[PDB]
């Protein structure tokens, strides 16, 4: 019968303790783990994290659930049982928010094989915490990792280790909206050394990549537009005063208005960013031109005349290859 | 033994029964200790207490025996409040109310030599209070928290304040209000929903009063800012249209924005409060402004020297005799 | 003798009392008369359409297996901690979207027997229900959110949901709200659903909610009224303040375009062309209008040995001047006629 | 006859039902006949790329060891209360992204054991599904939105999931939405999985969700419509003066970048370029050249006077045909 | 010897044990030495006064109704799942403003009975604390936020909480955060509190938090010295140009108006005069003063004809050699303030 088989193996009649664990007095379990990330995505900058939904995987071996009744090796289990076996307690160092799925039934699997490996994935959701360096930002590539991790027991009672072939599967049809995962995991080792012994860790980094074309276009078309038109309010006559000033008034507050939504759409960190450069160099070269038109005005209110024009056509030959010359070094060196 | 009295005490001790069940209704005494009391939310006119609160009633069933050593006090542990009976005390303006238990349970039980319990448990809760926003920058709410039974009427369970401090706060600071003398007032409040009985109710009623200085630095200082600017493009009148127009349009322009992005964040009552009265006048003063400076012009295009002084002269007088007056009204 | 022993002997181990089967089984539906207690209302939102109330659900179904002789009270009170032991009735709220109960120092449950059977039972919810709105009279529309009480487990010929004859819904005394104004009439329908499964007796009210004109009528009509006499002091002015005139334009141009943009940040992405929207671009045309006649004007000055040209575009200026406004009091009297009935 | 004898012999402690083993055990594997009943569809929230759905989920397996014979009625309907002491199946969607059941006054489920040994299930579950989105077609896309209703425990030999024959998936007859508007036709196919522990069954619906142009057609296309007029009206001007000419232009361009900031904020951090912003594009370049041709004439300007004037006249004269030649192409490209 | 048996005997049914009464009862209170070490900080929310901890709290109090003496380790480890059944300090909080445990794959509560009786308990719990600020030196003050320790059953006869000797408050070792830095001495004070219902105890610490001043440096003080330097460039211009000045001004004037309530709106509705607000008003009235006296300048030029001319060049000259001087005198004097 299979009610009384699954009985005389754990439960009333089977003397399984389900609180000691396999192996003990001896060599610690080792626990091969390998996630499955469902799917990725909800990279929030200014709460510094990131959401996943893994489908950890992992198979230690209870040496007292061998069964020799059924001829399977693979024995399928009901996941409304597995809360009477031992466990290992594997919990996520950055896991800063997460909860279990229970919709319809819970989200647990359990499978016991023929010589004692177990088998167990449930289905979580983390929501992790990376540090990131935004000092490309526009260009950045962010390295956000998680840590599997013991709490239990002490290193020499549980060790963990990932699958020699395949511990990171992505799904086929993971895609993201402005990052793009690389293909390339690296599996790190963590070991942490706390003040009540050392517990056992592994982690794994995902290499992230920021796509530049929506930043690109929205933050770097307009600036090159406000420029160009600076550089044709140098192509206007002398005379119109007015019409000069009020036009550097429109550019200088659209670069602060410009600069205002960027610097409010990330995080307040210190350091300057890879764009706050490229805003602060256009509104420097908008106020520039301003104070030039300044001082031409001077110069020919106070052969006046022609001087104030040679100014006015040096400025006008010159702005636009030093505008082109740090261009050229901007991407140079936020390139390599 | 050590437990044994307590299980002595709670043996054939039926939770489901409250004390003198068929005798008087049971005096239940509560005391709330305001451990911290969080910013009120105009936007959802609402704010977020955290109290200790406390109750006390008798219940001759749980009589100390005679052979317990100690004074009075038989303290007990917080795991064991499920086989006492509980008066069902809740809030009626809760909205979305929460316990706690960071590491074990946060309730306390004395239990006294003649059978009195003293439950202290702590809450979280998050009332609701309707707030009145005329006078708005100058107003004074009153926000209460209402503690009222559900399950049993007046005839089985009553609630009485202490007798000594019911509110035992210390220190508070709010970002923006301050609370200094409160009234218990309405202690009875027992409400009669109908067709089911009478229902106790007692009522705490706070004070908080509202400091000016933020928008006293938010508000008045811009818009007097912008005010006297527009009384200064009445000083130099050029009679230059490209250099005088602009003055009044960047003060009428910027008493819109300030008014529309200050007004973006408060409820969307329905009725004129002291902000919107004097973000609209000073908005008309600027308006006049400009209709001056066009009747300047179509006069012009007695002499407009006589129009510009005239305006120089009483713009500031009537704008000093609005601001009294506003100032006298809503103070 | 033993209340511990009356209460053990109605209900429990020596009961006999299976809380698993409803009221009359094998026989006639057990009708379950429901009236709420409207504690509160409050937080109607717009963007996703849906209102919190705190509803007072009871409800009153008759239990042969419940009655008692032995005590000679009648409307007999028992404790909400021994209600989940008797069988109760399963409704849900076909559109709660949402909810959760209260459970402070207690639960906020009631049980109250009588003696014939009737059972008393109050349980303290917090719905946010989801009513679709009609926003085409937006700032003086009127809306119908609406619940819809129903059972899931049971049919319609073995449950039946009714409200009660007087006192159906009552309202908290005190009660107040943000922007909209609470009727006093409520309709009563019935909303017997048909599943695939089978009928499922469903019962629906009807609030109806009135808007309050204070809020949008102060701080989104007088800047448009402001800015469109705006423009009307900027005719009022000589024709030699090009730029002056121009740059005034210009400005009430930009003005109209961020108010009519800021006018749809707190409203859903409805297709149809809504009530306000209708007077946003009115003004929206009129300072566009004022604009163009300003070109006009500029147009006909510099068109120039002859005065007619000055002549004519002072004949033009005046006209605009005494006509728009008449317009714009046409227009306002139209809109307003139109949309108060 | 005692019904809670009858229930205690079928199913509980007096029963030997132990409800941990799958029907058929050690056979062949029971079809899960599956029908939705969406309640309320709606919140397609573009911005997290998700939605949110209210269904009926319903499923109905064959269980043998539950065929009665004592009550005479078939379908006998049971309590809500009791059925979690009973095989359930485990199915899981695939992209939930957090769901949640409903217990408003009681649990929201329903039993009915039929008497060859039917059961009808019917829990009242609210997901909040993911769908990535495509914005190619931004204002006329045809968005495609799934549910991947997949088991957890069992394998694909253990179970089969299937579709019901006739009306797998019904909707409210009142169901509306704002935006996006509910095809009649939806499609069904399979999503039979083959994860790294075996092959899971899996069973999608498609929901077709086209998208209404109301708001945006005219919120984002009439106010560009009479900004193209008066760039025109700005042409017909004669020689007249710098406001008659400049300010008409320099309000036409405040106006369309305004409608630039405007469509802009309401999409999220997509890469691509959507067809609202080709538009809007087009439009401000339409603007910006009858500026940059205003500037061009100004800077010719009695033979030059008439060859400026004809200059002028070619342009009122041709650019309002031009712009209709785009507006053609545009319409019939984003209409087929 | 069997695990199974041993652990019964030790606790739950064979046992005796009572998991209801402190240990050492009716005598002398038990003390709960305690140590937390901070996992991850951050999350430093200024409108609602909060910042979000992750501690991971450990205590260690005496049973004696514990010690074992089959097995001969000393440092014998046990279950998360069987710490429900033995006495249990209950610290709570007093300024936890909601907090959660942690359940992930299992539980996340660690036990370690020692020979002698010592019971070590380590949990993960993630706090939301709140605090107060003091927001006068907003762009460079020095916060200091705290945690207090304490129960909620007891009285002061009855549990004893004190810190460990060394290294009682321990941080990760990479730990870093966005705007603030975390000091490295960290104040351990007592909070002992007195309530209505008898004398408490109450442990707490001091993390002091200084403020990095690049964000709010840059982002609202460049700008504000540039509209300066652009109001004297307005100076530094024609007479004549009356509409030019006027519209510099008028721009000048608006960008502060704009930059200061942007400024006032990502802080708690405070009462009191901030430190950023000082500076944000005195370039709002220097730029208001510069278009003030071009106004006058502008009148006295109209209203001997030819004198009023010079001296109203001379004002101007005055003023463009002399603003820019009252500007940096400001800036000295108000940078050496906020500096002390
Ligand atoms: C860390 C490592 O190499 N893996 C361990 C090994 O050291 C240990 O001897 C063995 C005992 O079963 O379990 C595995
Ligand atoms: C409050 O009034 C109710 C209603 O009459 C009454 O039953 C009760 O005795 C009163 N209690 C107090 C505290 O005055
Ligand atoms: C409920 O009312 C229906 C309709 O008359 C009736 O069949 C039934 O007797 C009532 N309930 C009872 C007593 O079963
Ligand atoms: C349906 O269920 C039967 C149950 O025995 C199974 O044999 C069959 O493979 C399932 N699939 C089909 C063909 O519907
Ligand atoms: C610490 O424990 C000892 C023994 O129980 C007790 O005597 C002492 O009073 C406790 N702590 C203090 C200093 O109160
Ligand atoms: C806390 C008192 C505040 C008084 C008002 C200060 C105004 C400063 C700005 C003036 C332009
Ligand atoms: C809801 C009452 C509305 C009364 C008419 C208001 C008219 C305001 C505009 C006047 C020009
Ligand atoms: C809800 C009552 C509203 C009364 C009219 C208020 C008008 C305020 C603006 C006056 C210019
Ligand atoms: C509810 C009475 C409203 C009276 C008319 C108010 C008009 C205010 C605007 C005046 C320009
Ligand atoms: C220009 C007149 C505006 C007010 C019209 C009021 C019409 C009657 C309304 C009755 C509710
Ligand atoms: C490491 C300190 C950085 C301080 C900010 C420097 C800003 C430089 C650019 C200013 C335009
Ligand atoms: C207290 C009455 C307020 C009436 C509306 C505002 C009038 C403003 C007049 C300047
Ligand atoms: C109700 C139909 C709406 C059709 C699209 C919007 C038309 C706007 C016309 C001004
Ligand atoms: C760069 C995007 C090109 C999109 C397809 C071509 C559009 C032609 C519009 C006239
Ligand atoms: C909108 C303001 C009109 C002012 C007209 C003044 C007429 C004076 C004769
Ligand atoms: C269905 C709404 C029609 C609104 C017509 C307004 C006409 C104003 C002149
Ligand atoms: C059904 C909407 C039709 C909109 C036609 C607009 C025509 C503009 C010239
Ligand atoms: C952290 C010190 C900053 C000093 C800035 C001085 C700016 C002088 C214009
Ligand atoms: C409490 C401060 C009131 C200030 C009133 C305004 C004084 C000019
Ligand atoms: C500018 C006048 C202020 C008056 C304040 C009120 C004095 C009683
Ligand atoms: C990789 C992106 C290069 C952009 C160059 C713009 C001139
Ligand atoms: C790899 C990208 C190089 C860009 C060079 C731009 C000049
Ligand atoms: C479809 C209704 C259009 C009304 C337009 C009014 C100007
Ligand atoms: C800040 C303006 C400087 C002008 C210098 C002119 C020589
Ligand atoms: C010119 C002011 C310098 C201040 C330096 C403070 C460290
Ligand atoms: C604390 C007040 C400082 C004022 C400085 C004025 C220059
Ligand atoms: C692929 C990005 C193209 C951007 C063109 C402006
Ligand atoms: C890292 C600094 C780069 C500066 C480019 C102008
Ligand atoms: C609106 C003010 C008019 C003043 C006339 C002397
Ligand atoms: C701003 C004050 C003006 C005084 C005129 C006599
Ligand atoms: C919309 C106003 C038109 C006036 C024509 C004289
Ligand atoms: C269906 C929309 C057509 C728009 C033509 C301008
Ligand atoms: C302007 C032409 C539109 C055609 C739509 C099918
Ligand atoms: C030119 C294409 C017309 C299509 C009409 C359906
Ligand atoms: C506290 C008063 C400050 C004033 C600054 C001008
Ligand atoms: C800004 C001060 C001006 C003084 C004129 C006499
Ligand atoms: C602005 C004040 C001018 C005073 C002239 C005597
Ligand atoms: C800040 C004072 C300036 C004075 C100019 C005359
Ligand atoms: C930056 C200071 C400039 C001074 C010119 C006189």
């Amino acid at each position: 019968s299979p009610s009384d088989f699954l009985d005389k193996l754990m439960g009333r009649t089977s003397g399984y303790d389900a609180r000691i664990r396999p192996n003990f007095k001896g060599p610690p379990v080792n626990v091969s783990c390998n996630i499955f990330i469902n799917s990725f995505g909800s990279i929030a900058e200014t709460t510094m994290d990131y959401r996943v939904n893994i489908f950890l995987r992992q198979q230690w071996n209870d040496p007292r659930l061998a069964y020799n009744e059924y001829p399977d090796d693979s024995l399928d289990l009901d996941p409304s049982m597995l809360d009477s076996i031992w466990k290992p307690d594997l919990f996520f160092a950055n896991e800063k928010g997460a909860h279990f799925h229970e919709i319809t039934t819970d989200n647990k699997l359990l499978r016991i094989s023929r010589n004692g490996n177990v088998l167990y994935s449930i289905r979580i959701t983390l929501t992790l915490a990376c540090p990131m360096d935004l000092k490309n930002f526009p260009m950045d590539v962010q390295t956000c990792i998680m840590q599997l991790e013991s709490f239990g027991y002490t290193m020499n009672d549980l060790i963990f280790e990932w699958q020699e072939q395949g511990a990171v599967q992505v799904a086929d049809g993971l895609t993201l909206p402005q990052f793009i995962l690389k293909e390339e995991k690296d599996l790190r080792y963590c070991t942490k050394h706390y003040n009540t012994g050392k517990f056992t860790c592994i982690e794994a980094r995902f290499h992230l990549e920021r796509q530049m074309g929506y930043y690109l276009i929205q933050m770097y078309i307009p600036s090159l537009l406000i420029v160009i038109l600076s550089w044709i309010s140098f192509w206007i006559n002398m005379d119109a005063a007015p019409a000069r000033v009020g036009l550097g008034i429109t550019t200088v507050l659209t670069m602060t208005t410009q600069s205002s939504g960027s610097r409010a759409s990330l995080p307040k960190v210190s350091y300057v960013k890879a764009i706050d450069i490229w805003m602060a160099v256009c509104l420097l070269f908008v106020f520039s031109a301003l104070l030039e038109y300044a001082a031409v005005n001077f110069v020919s209110r106070q052969l006046f005349i022609q001087r104030a024009k040679k100014i006015d056509k040096i400025s006008r030959i010159g702005f636009p290859m030093a505008f082109l010359i740090f261009n050229m070094f901007y991407w140079i060196i936020y390139k390599i | 033994s050590t437990s044994n009295i307590l299980n002595r005490l709670l043996v054939s001790y039926d939770p489901r029964i409250r004390p003198n069940f068929k005798g008087i209704p049971v005096d239940v005494v509560v005391n709330i200790f305001i451990n911290s009391f969080g910013s009120i939310q105009e936007t959802t006119m609402d704010y977020r207490v955290n109290i200790f609160l406390r109750q006390k009633w008798n219940d001759p069933r749980l009589k100390l025996p005679s052979d317990f050593r100690g004074s009075d006090a038989l303290t007990v542990d917080p795991t064991m409040y499920k086989c006492l009976w509980k008066p069902d005390l809740f809030f009626a303006n809760e909205k979305s109310a929460n316990f706690h238990d960071v590491t074990q349970e946060n309730i306390l039980l004395f239990i006294f030599r003649d059978g009195d319990v003293l439950v202290s448990m702590r809450l979280s809760i998050t009332l609701s209070c309707p707030l009145d926003l005329t006078l708005f920058p100058m107003d004074t709410q009153r926000c209460k928290m209402q503690l009222e039974s559900f399950g049993y009427t007046t005839d089985d369970l009553r609630f009485i304040w202490q007798s000594g401090d019911p509110v035992q706060l210390e220190k508070i600071a709010l970002p923006q209000f301050d609370i200094k003398k409160e009234d218990i007032e309405y202690g009875n409040c027992t409400k009669y929903y109908k067709g089911t009985g009478y229902y106790t109710c007692v009522e705490v009623i706070f004070t908080l009063r509202r400091q000016v200085g933020f928008y006293m630095m938010g508000v008045y200082a811009p818009t007097l800012l912008i005010v006297v600017l527009s009384w200064l493009s009445f000083w130099i009148n050029p009679d230059a249209s490209a250099a005088r127009v602009p003055l009044g349009i960047f003060s009428v322009l910027s008493l819109a924005s300030e008014c529309t992005t200050l007004a973006a964040e408060l409820p969307k009552v329905s009725y004129v409060k002291a902000l919107d009265v004097w973000l609209i006048a000073c908005l008309l003063f600027g308006f006049a402004s400009l209709v001056e400076y066009a009747v300047v012009q179509v006069m012009l295009n007695t002499a407009a020297k006589r129009i510009d002084l005239y305006a120089r002269a009483l713009f500031p007088f009537c704008f000093l005799f609005f601001n009294v007056i506003y100032w006298s009204i809503y103070l």
